[PDB]
């Protein structure tokens, strides 16, 4: 077998311990980020939900990169503290050298680079997690970019990772939206692919995140939706789902 | 389960009652099938319902009859099984467990299956190989496919590989409802209620939670089961183990 | 059990290691690259659009300088570090050196940084063996394939990816002068290399054409079918 | 040398339309079947003693088999009674004296001991079930594609029959043992069934499982004897398929039972290259994994050709489809280019489950002509046991 | 060791031969000695007081022992007066008595095959290098 | 507390056939006895109906199925199966009650833990202060326990001692007072028991805590 | 909705579209095959004659005085004499199987005839000895030793002159010159372990040994010294020993000893120790008689069975040089149709590490493809091409997108 390290290439050419990274991320949380123009969001899960947690982060899944970035997280929690660290330091390092925002594809390009040298340099173990980030910059607009702990990364449209990432990205494909993806429709939509990806079901509000990021007055503000207005966003889905049962 | 009992009896029945149709359309009799899926689905269920209406000779080879400590006593035994099965033939061979036997090929060696490998190997030409076999149709049953080796699931042997999956609401209503004929139950006791406390609930635990509802009334020196009773009894059957630690269930976030 | 370490000689002086990262390549796309008289036309086949993901990111010929160009195969981890290293390194050449790079010296780079990545334990090769074709040596093409080991070779054309082999084996059939003398017959040339896709479905090929003292030209999805049409219609003679 | 007891395989009509030719023919063949049983039931009925009469009372009834041991005198000899012991018997005038050899078994006289007979065709019923005498219905023609593969085993186990002249002539022993490897399902023994239906010499088959018994003796014994009927029955083919199951990696075993399967295994090693060279019997060997076997079972001198069968090739498994649907009823709309593009790793025994599919899905809809749709569900409905099995989107 | 299969038939033996070392006791004329060469497989049955008792332990030659043990099994042959039964010893380890004879009968045989009468220590050396089956091969990487 | 007493008291109870197999002893070794074991003892129970079969410490042989890659797991897994198959399979067995103590729970494989295999997941908890009482006056009860002996005292203290320990804080008493030559059992001898019985950690290394 | 086909579907699946000749066409068939089942049937029972001498040697006559006169005796072997008084000695006899027996002679056998343990004749009545009787010879052991010796001579077997002749200097040299080995004191090494990869020449240096051996050569098959019953194994091996020791000058080759020489473990509940306990019986046989052993893993052997008091010798049949590889190719392109100009040493440096059996397929297969096609001499273009499907095919992957590193 040839997965004891991670710098072993198989006689296939695989590299087993990278696979073993990145079918780990069934594991990781639920984030997605649907179509949408003049913004962009991502819909996180909190797994844990217990009521003993008290809540003081209100982004335990939701991390803001710059003053134009946002990424969620998908992995190991240690990974994923130590991957936003690095993600802000060299925004910051990018903001002070060219006294210009990142401009999104560079900074996911910085952290995939980083992420390969640890599949390739042996005694460190490859970054089992995957992030999507959302971002506004001069050059192309909002665009959303797919993570990967192999360091490969992609533009995407309507993705996801995590808990039945299979089942999220098919239901996305399935009334994927091209150009006419407003905000309230990305949200809608959002909240739709998370009823049934999610196995509990009337989707509670506690246990859902959204964050959105829009392009207000030139300012980039990115927000996260309080428990009230995500409350009002399950119950127009639901008074939405009721109207579809006219069907019988 | 009323699409897989018809995709089985396209195998079983319709190429033994009427082999007119398979020869005049010009394609091969298929032989055997394979039922994987959750355990408590009816995948020994739909052998024994099979068993019932068959009209042919059905041998039943279950878990590890064929695994003899002398060496060279499997594969006879597997032999003359097809023997038998040929003289009374048109016959059904019922394989459940067929994990105990038909594994993935380890390496040999020290620490290998060898003999239990070889009477799969007879048991593999068998099915498919030099002497062609007539009107034989195997029906092994499994619950994990993927430790089964490729040449034991490879067409030819494994025509069919129906998946039992776990039955849904409008399904499991129905278990429920068949599970319960001879239960005296009361008025306003909403089977669909029920069958919806229950989200994948295998099959077997659907007759689970009847039998335990009954139990309840039993323990009460009744005959009628209420709503409550079968709704105090879904949590009992249906119970759940969980992580019980939170620094390993927040080990991914 | 000569196979789990990098420095390690089977008995048949076999780097064994090594052998698999030339795995790596034959798993990835197929790209072709044929050296013209004046136009050095490299394509790329098997694009495998996910129907989802915009095609900006998934990018996999770059140029390397203003006057060099290399597509890859195996896996793209590597590749984005073996993109962004030779970068840096013909921008420092340039720094060093006025005159800039030529298509040789940042092949031999290329063939060392990934040497020196397969000469020692704990450091895994880049399993990526790249075609580096450009102009840069003023005035006359040259076209290079690396190799994940660390070898470099200049050929007149090339073939990488899955399906190099038969690629490769139709190639040295139909590679002759005549084929070379126009710079339309150059990348139709390419056009036929890369119609052997796995699917051949036509509308997965991507070329793109540097000539001389030009800048690099990715092929738009208007005159690749336009091309694709045209390599068609000359096929259209069989009948 | 018995010659050849090749099967019986009665001739082919190849009209396969059901159409007048193709009843004409096998009424032919009825005839000429009919004339044959008139010919032996009339030879009985029409048909209507005092040298072998006497030969037969002192014989008498029943009649014991022994092992000869030692011939004592001209008169006199030692035999072995069937349970292991040994009397001093007496042989009798109408014994033949020459056939009489030490070891062979020998017929004696129940009441008083004496050697009264000779009984050779004395084979294991295990090894005479191992004869093929009814030939499998394939042909050579009934496979697609694999003509690489079929000149390679009809050189080794059809030419040097037909054509001896051209090994002779040349200076060359002719290959004698093949092995047939590859994934399951891609006509391995279909080329055995359709080598038996095309050979003119005996062809002994054996799952390579037949050959392991529990006793201690019986084991190497059986595949000796397999191996001398096949030496006996002039040119002969032996083929062993799933040789994994007796012929894997020779290891120190610290089990008994494995102990004799390597000891059994190194007499089929004897069987083919040891000290006495085989005689004109030529072995088939089919395996699903040629990298468990010992490497002195696949070594050459004992298999020379190691035969290849990969996953069907795209124009294989366009032949394999016709060969497959040549007895179907195909709509004008059923183009199967469109199921063999694909780059599933379809094998044969998966292109004819897709037919077989394909056809009951007809039966589905009431129809006896498959259409396109048929094809492309069965192909989904088929395509199982495999999933979808890669790695994931890390090469470009 | 104990384990109806075939192998009652030498346990009995083996138990009449219990029987038989603790019928008779000690101080008589019946000292029993025993020898096998591997003691694992043995029944500890057979070694339990008034049974065999008293295991005398062989070890593997040391290297002066083994240079006596070359000794002794070369007198008969004419072996020349300038050998280094020492440096033999040096050259031999993890050898066996058996193969500290096999490479004075090795050494003998390669005199032969040299065409010698009394064996030089090289035939010495090419002895215990064949008693192994190695073949001296000069390896140019040395020097 | 109380899994394999249980059992006893059921066979000391039953009118049916009662057959107790340990889970060690379906692991014999010559591949094809163990599962061959497990169906004569289910046949056995077959032909003397009704009939319950104990089969103790099942965790042994029948712990969550997985990828074996030796005749070693292969053969245990081929047990589990061969249990499975006999508890429920195509062959329906009538009047034939099974019985099955673990003291894992988890390891078990989730067809065993089936509703038609083991219908009833009974727990045996750690004795609470008023099962602890219970259990001291039940084992105390034939014990010639001295007036000035109040068990209140013991089953008060917080310690979690399981039933067994209560059987041994009773049975070390009453040999504390054997071994004085004393005829009743004292409190001193009590409270000097129940010091020996609760410090099991005793060894520990004082750096896990 | 899978709907059921129900009995007027299948009437109408059955009838509509039918061929009208398709009826008749399988009733057809039916009748064929039950015609031929019949048929064979009818005359399946041949003739199985049983060995009857012709006609013209036969006694009958005196064959029915023979049967009635004559008795069948039990074969006896004479354990002990009691010697009673020296004049009723009362012998103990075994029958074998039967038991143990204490009898007197009949008076027609002389009481000095009957010696000590040889074999002796008794009747199924009293068990008197009634004719003595030679000694047991195997009807195995004695097909055991080869009567016709093999045509392959010692000028086949290429690339092996220093092992031919360590293998000579212990096999033919001691049983042909015993002058050279008793001037210097040396003992014959008694037995060699012939051991190497498979293909390697083990068995082909036994033919040759057996092809110019002057001696009585014996194959030991292997497979018959694993007998069923218990015991049989030892006997037999001390019967072929014995049988050896009677001849002069005798060669045993126990060919593929990994069949009764594996490595001792103790397997009681079981007939492992039954070849085992042969085994040990063999050793005990081993520790002018000259012993031969092939094995291709001779790591399997027991230590005890490898020690040089047992096998003094053991010769390593090694991959051949490309000096041998050559020697090899000449040896089987001699009967060979080839063009003279073949370079056989260019052809050994394309099988590295080869065997010299491997050679030998190199060579056939060159044939076969100038048999492929209608070429009458297989010239050096087609060596190669038997070269790269032979070895190249299954030496190693060693593909040319991989092999660009080597130049
Ligand atoms: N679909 C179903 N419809 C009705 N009853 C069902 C169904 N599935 C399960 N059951 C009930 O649950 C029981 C579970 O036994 P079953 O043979 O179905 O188990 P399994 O897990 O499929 O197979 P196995 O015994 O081979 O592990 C059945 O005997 C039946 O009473
Ligand atoms: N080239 C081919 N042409 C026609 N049919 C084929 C071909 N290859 C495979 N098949 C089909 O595959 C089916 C499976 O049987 P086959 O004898 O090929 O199995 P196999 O490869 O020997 O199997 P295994 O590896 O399990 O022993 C056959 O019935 C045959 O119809
Ligand atoms: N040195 C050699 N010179 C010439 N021919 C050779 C040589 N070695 C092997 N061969 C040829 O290869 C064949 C291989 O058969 P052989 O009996 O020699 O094998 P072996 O080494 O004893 O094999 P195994 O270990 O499997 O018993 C021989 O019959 C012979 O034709
Ligand atoms: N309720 C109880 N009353 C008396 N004794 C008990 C009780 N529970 C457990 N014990 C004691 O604990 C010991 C262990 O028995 P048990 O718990 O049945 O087996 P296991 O430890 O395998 O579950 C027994 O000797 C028994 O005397
Ligand atoms: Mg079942
Ligand atoms: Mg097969
Ligand atoms: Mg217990
Ligand atoms: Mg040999």
């Amino acid at each position: 077998r040839y997965d004891s390290r991670t710098t072993i290439f198989s006689p296939e050419g695989r590299l087993y311990q990278v696979e073993y990274a990145m079918e780990a991320i069934g594991h990781a949380g639920t984030c997605l980020g649907i179509l949408a123009n003049d913004g962009v969001l991502l819909a996180a899960e909190r797994r844990n939900i217990h009521k003993l947690l008290d809540e003081v982060f209100f982004s335990e899944k939701i991390y803001k990169l710059n003053e134009d970035m946002a990424c969620s997280v998908a992995g190991i929690t240690s990974d994923a503290n130590v991957l936003t660290n690095e993600l802000r330091l060299i925004a910051q390092r990018y903001l002070l050298q060219y006294q210009e925002p990142i401009p999104c594809e560079q900074l996911v390009t910085a952290l995939c680079d980083i992420k390969q040298a640890y599949t390739q340099f042996g005694g460190k173990r490859p970054f089992g997690v995957s992030l999507l980030y959302i971002g506004w910059d001069k050059h192309y607009g909002f665009q959303l970019y797919q993570s990967d702990p192999s360091g490969n990364y992609g533009g995407w449209k309507a993705t996801c990772i995590g808990n039945n990432s299979a089942a999220a990205v098919s239901m996305l494909k399935q009334d994927y939206k091209e150009g006419e993806m407003t905000l309230k429709s990305a949200l809608a939509l959002a909240i739709k692919v998370l009823n049934k990806t999610m196995d509990v079901s009337k989707l509670s509000a506690e246990k859902v995140e959204i964050a959105t990021l829009t392009r207000e007055n030139g300012k980039t503000v990115i927000r996260v939706l309080k428990q009230k207005e995500v409350e009002q966003l399950i119950k127009k889905h639901e008074e939405e789902e009721a109207k579809a049962e006219r069907e019988k | 389960l009323d699409k897989q009992i018809k995709e089985i009896k396209e195998v079983i029945e319709l190429p033994v009652k009427h082999p007119e149709l398979f020869e005049a359309l010009g394609i091969a009799q298929p032989k055997g099938v394979l039922l994987y899926g959750p355990p408590g689905t009816g995948k020994t269920l739909l052998a024994r319902a099979v068993a019932h209406h068959t009209d042919c000779t059905f041998i039943r080879v279950s878990g590890s009859e064929l695994v003899q400590k002398f060496i060279g006593e499997g594969a006879r035994m597997v032999r003359e099984l097809f023997v038998m099965a040929r003289e009374h033939a048109p016959s059904i061979i019922f394989m459940d467990e067929i994990d105990s036997i038909g594994s993935s090929r380890l390496e040999g060696g020290s620490g290998g299956d060898s003999e239990v490998q070889r009477t799969m190997l007879e048991l593999l030409n068998q099915l498919d190989g030099f002497e062609a076999t007539k009107n034989i149709k195997v029906i092994m049953a499994t619950n994990r496919i993927d430790i089964l080796d490729s040449a034991l699931l490879r067409p030819g042997r494994i025509d069919r590989k129906i998946e039992f999956p776990p039955p849904n609401e409008e399904a499991r209503l129905d278990i429920l409802k068949i599970h319960s004929r001879k239960m005296n139950l009361t008025r306003g006791i909403n089977l669909r209620k029920i069958a919806e406390l229950m989200p994948g609930a295998s099959g077997a635990e659907v007759k689970g939670v009847c039998t335990e509802a009954g139990m309840y009334a039993l323990r009460e020196r009744r005959v009628h089961v209420t709503q409550e009773d079968f709704e105090m009894a879904v949590a009992k059957v249906m119970q759940k183990d969980s992580e019980k630690n939170m620094s390993i269930k927040k080990l991914w976030k | 059990s000569y196979d789990r370490a990098i420095t390690v000689f089977s008995p048949d002086g076999h780097l064994f290691q090594v052998e698999y990262a030339q795995e790596a390549v034959k798993k990835g796309s197929t790209a072709v690259g044929v050296r013209g008289r004046d136009i050095v036309v490299l394509g790329v086949e098997k694009k495998s659009v996910a129907k989802l993901q915009d095609e900006r990111t998934v990018r996999k010929i770059c140029a390397l300088d203003d006057n060099v160009c290399m597509a890859f195969a195996g896996l793209t981890a590597d590749a984005r570090i073996v993109i962004n290293r030779a970068r840096v390194e013909c921008q420092s050449h340039r720094l060093t050196v006025e005159d800039p790079v030529t298509v040789e010296y940042i092949t031999r780079y290329i063939a060392s940084l990934k040497q020196r990545y397969t000469q020692s334990n704990g450091r895994r090769p880049f399993g990526i063996s790249a075609l580096i074709v450009g102009f840069d040596f003023d005035g006359t093409p040259r076209l290079y394939q690396t190799d994940p080991s660390g070898t470099y070779h200049a050929w007149k054309a090339n073939a990488i990816g899955r399906g190099a082999k038969s690629v490769r084996e139709f190639l040295e059939k139909n590679y002759t002068d005549e084929a070379i003398e126009t710079d339309d017959l150059t990348i139709k040339l390419v056009i036929k290399a890369l119609l052997e896709v796995v699917q051949s479905g036509g509308k997965n090929i991507e070329l793109a054409v540097m000539r001389r003292d030009q800048s690099l030209k990715i092929l738009n999805p208007e005159e690749i079918e336009k091309y694709v049409a045209e390599i068609e219609k000359e096929k259209e003679e069989n009948e | 040398t018995k010659g050849p007891d090749a099967a019986s395989k009665l001739p082919l009509v190849t009209p396969h339309t059901q159409c007048r030719l193709k009843l004409l023919k096998l009424e032919r063949i009825k005839d000429y079947l009919l004339m044959e049983e008139e010919f032996i039931r009339n030879q009985e009925q029409m048909k209507p003693e005092e040298e072998r009469s006497k030969v037969d009372d002192l014989r008498g009834t029943p009649m014991s088999v022994g092992t000869l041991e030692e011939i004592i005198d001209d008169n006199h000899a030692i035999v072995s009674t069937s349970v292991g012991s040994e009397h001093y018997v007496s042989i009798l005038s109408f014994v033949d004296k020459d056939l009489l050899e030490p070891g062979c078994s020998v017929l004696l006289n129940h009441k008083v001991h004496a050697v009264i007979g000779v009984l050779m065709d004395d084979t294991d019923p295990l090894v005479t079930v191992m004869k093929v005498e009814k030939a499998p219905q394939e042909t050579y023609a009934d496979i697609g594609g694999l003509d690489n593969q079929i000149q390679e085993i009809k050189e080794s186990v059809e030419l040097p029959l037909t054509h001896p002249e051209y090994y002779e002539e040349m200076g060359i022993k002719p290959p004698k043992g093949v092995i047939l490897y590859g994934p399951p399902g891609t006509g391995k023994t279909l080329l055995a069934k359709a080598v038996a239906n095309q050979t003119s010499a005996t062809f002994l088959r054996v799952v390579g499982s037949e050959l392991i018994q529990k006793y201690l003796g019986d084991g190497p014994k059986l595949v000796r004897e397999l191996f001398r009927v096949a030496e006996e029955h002039a040119p002969s083919i032996v083929f062993i398929d799933e040789i994994d199951a007796i012929g894997t990696k020779r290891y120190d075993s610290n089990s008994g039972g494995e102990r004799e399967i390597q000891r059994t295994m190194l007499e089929l090693l004897n069987q083919l290259d040891g000290f006495d060279s085989r005689g004109d019997v030529k072995v088939i060997m089919a395996t699903n994994r040629i990298e468990t076997l010992d490497p002195a079972l696949i070594r050459p001198g004992r298999i020379d050709r190691k035969i290849e069968f990969p996953l069907p090739d795209e124009k294989t498994k366009k032949r394999i489809f016709q060969i497959h649907t040549s007895r179907m009823t195909l709509a004008d709309d059923v183009t199967l280019d469109d199921l063999i593009m694909a780059k599933d790793d379809l094998s044969g025994a998966d292109i004819k489950a897709i037919c077989t599919e394909a056809g009951l899905m007809a039966l589905r809809e009431r129809r006896m002509k498959v259409t396109n749709e048929d094809f492309k569900k069965s192909k989904e409905n088929v395509l199982y046991k495999k999933q979808e099995g890669t790695p994931e989107g890390l090469y470009l | 060791k104990r384990f109806k299969a075939g192998d009652r038939e030498v346990q009995r033996t083996m138990l009449e031969l219990l029987n038989q070392l603790d019928g008779f006791q000690p101080n008589t004329q019946v000292k029993v000695i025993a020898a096998t060469n591997r003691v694992d497989i043995l029944d500890p049955a057979l070694l339990r007081s008034g049974r065999l008792d008293r295991k005398i332990e062989f070890p593997m030659p040391n290297e002066e022992a083994r240079a006596r043990i070359m000794q002794i099994h070369s007198r008969k042959m004419n072996v020349s007066p300038d050998v280094n039964y020492e440096e033999l010893a040096r050259c031999t380890d993890d050898f066996n008595g058996a193969q500290c004879k096999a490479v004075c009968v090795e050494a003998g045989m390669i005199a032969l095959r040299r065409g010698a009468t009394e064996l030089t220590h090289e035939d010495y050396m090419e002895g215990i290098l064949e008693v192994q089956a190695k073949k001296k091969a000069n390896l140019q990487y040395y020097a | 507390c109380g899994k394999t007493m249980l059992a006893k008291a059921v066979a000391h109870h039953t009118t049916a056939a009662f057959i107790r197999v340990v889970g060690s002893e379906f692991v014999q070794k010559y591949l094809g006895e163990g599962p061959r074991m497990v169906r004569d003892v289910f046949r056995l129970a077959k032909e003397n109906a009704p009939a319950i079969i104990f089969i103790d410490e099942i965790d042994a042989i029948a712990t969550k199925r997985f990828d074996a890659q030796t005749g070693a797991d292969r053969e245990v897994q081929r047990i589990l199966l061969e249990l499975l198959n006999q508890m429920d399979g195509f062959d329906q067995n009538v009047n034939v009650k099974v019985i099955m103590a673990t003291n894992r729970a988890d390891t078990l494989d989730p067809a065993l833990l089936r509703p038609g295999r083991l219908d009833r997941k009974i727990e045996f908890p750690l004795p609470d202060r008023r099962q602890k009482r219970l259990i001291f006056s039940t084992i105390t009860s034939k014990m010639n326990l001295s007036e000035e002996v109040d068990l209140e005292d013991y089953v008060a203290r917080p310690d979690k001692i399981s039933g067994a320990d209560i059987n041994s804080i009773c049975q070390e008493s009453g040999m504390l007072a054997v071994r004085e030559n004393r005829y009743i059992v004292l409190a001193k001898d009590f409270e000097k028991a129940y010091k020996t019985v609760i410090k099991k950690d005793e060894q520990e290394h004082e750096f896990y805590k | 909705p899978i709907r059921a086909l129900d009995e007027g579907d299948i009437a109408l699946l059955k009838t509509y579209g039918q061929s009208t000749y398709s009826r008749q066409i399988k009733q057809v068939e039916d009748d064929i095959q039950q015609l031929l089942k019949k048929i064979n049937e009818l005359t399946g029972i041949k003739e199985s004659d049983t060995g009857l001498a012709p006609p013209a040697l036969w006694d009958l006559a005196a064959d029915k005085q023979t049967l009635q006169s004559e008795q069948p005796l039990q074969v006896a072997r004479c354990t002990k004499i009691i010697n009673a008084d020296s004049e009723d000695p009362k012998y103990i006899i075994n029958v074998k199987q039967f038991a143990k027996f204490v009898v007197d002679l009949s008076d027609q056998v002389a009481p000095t005839d009957i010696e000590e343990g040889m074999r002796v004749g008794v009747d199924r009545n009293k068990y008197q000895i009634h004719i003595p009787l030679p000694p047991k010879i195997d009807p195995t052991v004695t097909m055991m030793q080869v009567e016709e010796k093999p045509d392959v001579t010692y000028s086949d077997v290429g690339g092996c002159k220093e092992q031919i002749e360590k293998l000579r200097e212990v096999v033919e040299t001691p049983l042909l010159h015993p002058e050279r080995f008793v001037n210097l004191g040396i003992e014959p090494p008694k037995g060699v372990l012939l051991f190497g990869p498979p293909g390697t020449g083990k068995t082909l240096c036994a033919r040759a040994v057996a092809n110019r051996t002057d001696a009585c050569f014996i194959r030991v098959i292997g497979s018959e010294l694993v007998q069923k019953y218990v015991g049989e194994g030892a006997r037999m091996v001390r019967e072929l020993f014995e049988m050896a020791r009677t001849k002069k000058a005798c060669l045993i080759f126990f060919d593929e000893i990994d069949a009764i020489g594996g490595a001792r473990f103790d397997d009681g509940a079981g007939g492992d120790n039954e070849v085992q306990r042969t085994m040990l019986e063999l050793i005990n046989q081993l520790d002018n008689i000259k012993v031969l052993m092939a094995t291709n893993r001779p790591d399997t052997l027991d230590p005890a069975l490898m020690r040089p008091g047992r096998l003094d010798r053991k010769i390593e049949f090694s991959l051949p040089d490309l000096e041998g590889r050559t020697h090899i190719f000449k040896i089987h392109a001699r009967s060979m149709s080839v063009e003279r100009d073949i370079r056989f040493e260019l052809l050994a440096r394309l099988c590295p590490n080869s065997t010299g059996a491997e050679i030998r397929s190199v060579c056939t297969e060159a044939g076969m493809f100038a048999i492929r096609a209608r070429r009458k001499i297989a010239t050096e273009k087609d060596f190669l091409e038997a070269v790269n499907k032979v070895i190249k095919s299954y030496a190693k992957f060693s593909a040319t997108p991989r092999y660009m590193t080597y130049n």
